[PDB]
């Protein structure tokens, strides 16, 4: 029953200003407290902040490398949660989730704040930092066994690497596109070889770029 | 990091696990924990001193004890493979909140296997162009969790480095890729440069130079 959909996620250039939102419904959102979570890409999860209800005074706590940039705000008329992100940094970049966080307090055995925990969450939005302005890929081959080819500064996503125009199948593998500090994706790709035929037979990969509408083509061979 | 895990754990079908979460602030607090598949939203599985929310099998249990805070599953089944996080306190007494290291569970379907490593040095013609990249290239291992360290000669490099995730190739392992951005001027001049990949308690050393 309990739903939150986040929105608002997308690019964003360093230093500059964007605003998430996580509308809520199926449980009382004017006395539940809300809290953002974030996970950057391969990273774990990282406790953003957290705005508590009318009865704590409206008040919000933040994370050490959150304070005095994001700002953390609640609309209960519709519910809504908000994440004002200012003088974002490439470091910001991740999935921003919205969770309705539960409060527990053991009598017994038990501390003052009252641990915390998370009961349900958001699927999340993803917020991109870069700076980039959109830019073909620069292709360098990678000589042998296992051959490949560096796809470096793409931006935006996609690049599709076909090896051989299609006719080589066997071994290969395009890893995953990694986003770099200077804001550009770089990505490779290898094929498993022979290991003992390599002068005979001709190995080209084809590297493709929608967005810059760049089609590389790059022979590799041994040094 | 104020609460620490294990990076990744095995555990064979139908077998018990137990993840290890530890803080200082768990000598006051207890920790809730949380399964994470990738992309899928994360799951509150357990919180609190026994309290286990409707809709979680009652496989999963928690415990702590001292500056320790243990998830158990009993039986563990293919669903589980997951990452799991522990979250509390940062400090005792603290009105903020701080998530664990995370550990990836991996589920035996597929013999362990050891990586395969090959470092590729910087071609003379990214060299011309006023650039330098090494690629060090992992395939072939089981579980997918690996950690990898670059070392310029003898001394660790920690600025430049970019890893991905493992994934998945078409013979049932797993692969992952790590690059490494220099100057021209500092390529040139190592003596040598090294991949260390760390896989299951052992690692695997790839070198490479001018």
């Amino acid at each position: 029953e309990v739903r939150l959909v986040e929105s608002g996620g997308g690019l964003v250039k360093p230093g500059g200003s964007l605003r998430l939102s996580c509308s809520a419904s199926g449980f009382d959102f004017d006395n539940a407290w809300m809290t953002w979570v974030r996970q950057p890409p391969g990273k774990g999860l990282e406790w953003v902040g957290r705005i508590t209800g009318p009865g704590e005074g409206w008040s919000v706590d933040y994370a050490e490398s959150v304070k005095g940039r994001f700002t953390i705000s609640r609309d209960n008329t519709k519910n809504t949660l908000y994440l004002e992100m200012n003088n974002v940094r490439t470091e910001d970049t991740g999935y921003y989730f919205c969770a309705r966080t539960g409060k527990y307090y053991d009598f017994w055995s038990g501390y003052a704040p009252g641990e915390e925990y998370f009961q349900d969450w958001g699927q999340g939005t993803l917020v991109i930092v870069s700076s980039a302005s959109t830019k073909g890929p620069s292709v360098f081959p990678l000589a042998p066994a296992a051959l490949g080819c560096l796809v470096k500064d793409y931006f935006p996503e996609p690049v599709t690497v076909s090896w051989n125009s299609g006719a080589l199948t066997s071994g290969v593998h395009t890893f995953p596109a990694v986003l770099q500090s200077s804001g550009l994706y770089s990505l490779s790709s290898v094929v498993t070889v022979p290991s003992s035929s390599l002068g005979t037979q001709t190995y080209i990969c084809n590297v493709n770029h929608k967005p810059s509408n760049t089609k590389v083509d790059k022979k590799v061979e041994p040094k | 990091s104020e609460l620490t895990q294990d990076p990744a754990v095995s555990v064979a079908l139908k077998q018990t696990v137990t993840i290890t979460c530890r803080g200082d602030s768990l000598r006051s607090h207890y920790a809730s924990w949380y399964q994470k598949k990738p992309g899928q939203a994360p799951v509150l599985l357990f919180y609190g001193k026994n309290n286990r929310p409707s809709g979680i099998p009652d496989r999963f249990s928690g415990s702590a004890s001292g500056n320790r805070a243990s998830l158990t599953i009993t039986g563990a089944q293919a669903e589980d493979e997951a990452d799991y996080y522990c979250s509390s306190r940062d400090k005792s007494g603290s009105r903020l909140s701080v998530f664990g290291g995370g550990t990836k569970l991996t589920v035996l379907s597929q013999p362990k296997a050891a990586p395969s490593v090959t470092l590729f040095p910087p071609s003379s013609e990214e060299l011309q162009a006023n650039k330098a990249t090494l690629v060090c290239l992992i395939s072939d291992f089981y579980p997918g969790a690996v950690t990898v360290a670059w070392k310029a000669d003898s001394s660790p490099v920690k600025a430049g480095v970019e890893t991905t995730t493992p994934s998945k190739q078409s013979n049932n392992k797993y692969a992952a890729s790590s690059y490494l951005s220099l100057t021209p001027e500092q390529w040139k001049s190592h003596r040598s440069y090294s991949c260390q990949v760390t896989h299951e308690g052992s690692t695997v050393e790839k070198t490479v130079a001018p």
